């Protein structure tokens, strides 16, 4: 799957 | 703050010892700490040789260079060996960045000497990948 | 990505040229782009020798090490020459971190060579502070 | 002298 995802809020 | 080559390398060696422990002896604990469902996390190594998984600094710009952000977001997207090597290279880079942040006022020859001490040690990437 | 010492140092030298330009020739515009009213900003140097002030990577962990975050939050709280030297040291550290990220698979002798090439150029900190 | 803040909470 994903190597990265959006930074936390 | 560490200022001389010797002070900076002592600091480097203690943070590296912590990061090496997180990636090898303590790897199951470290892996568990990097929970993909938590907020974005970083791996720190401290000069008392403790390692830490936590959120990044709340206020920016931070006093020291920051480790790579969100390593827990990559944990379940690749093989364990590849995730550990990713964390290792970013940690190697963080160690270098912190040392030469402290070493900004060193002259050219002292910076070279500091790197020669650092470069006598296997990198975290070298260790984790079995080079 | 850059993989040999020559490729990695070519990349380094171009990113350094970009950041040197931001901190000297283009310093007035660079200063004005680090708007304290905006969101947290970073100074990037790109391998085509261009510099950019922008938000950090949206998705984490980013492919490359990231520059210091929120330098615009520090601009008005310090004298200009001290803010510029702070940006300069963080930029020197970022350049080093990027190169040794690409250089994860270099051997001990190659790492020594890569650092010797970097270390022979004046640091951004030394240029900005006049050392 | 006046001393403005030099850090601020990250934008996220």
């Amino acid at each position: 799957q994903k190597k990265r995802r959006k930074r936390s809020t | 703050s560490p200022r001389t080559v010797e002070e900076i390398f002592k600091d480097y060696s203690a943070r590296r010892a912590a990061l090496l422990r997180a990636l090898t002896k303590d790897v199951d604990d470290f892996y568990s700490q990097c929970d993909p469902e938590k907020e974005n996390l970083c791996l720190y190594g401290h000069p008392n040789e403790s390692w830490e998984v936590n959120l990044p600094a709340e206020e920016v710009p931070p006093e020291l260079p920051e480790p790579a952000l969100g390593i827990n977001f990559a944990r379940d997207g690749m093989q364990r060996k590849d995730w550990l090597s990713l964390v290792a290279v970013h940690s190697d880079c963080w160690l270098l960045s912190v040392s030469f942040y402290f070493g900004a006022r060193l002259n050219r020859n002292e910076r070279k000497r500091l790197f020669s001490l650092i470069n006598d040690l296997p990198t975290l990437f070298d260790v984790v990948t079995g080079r």
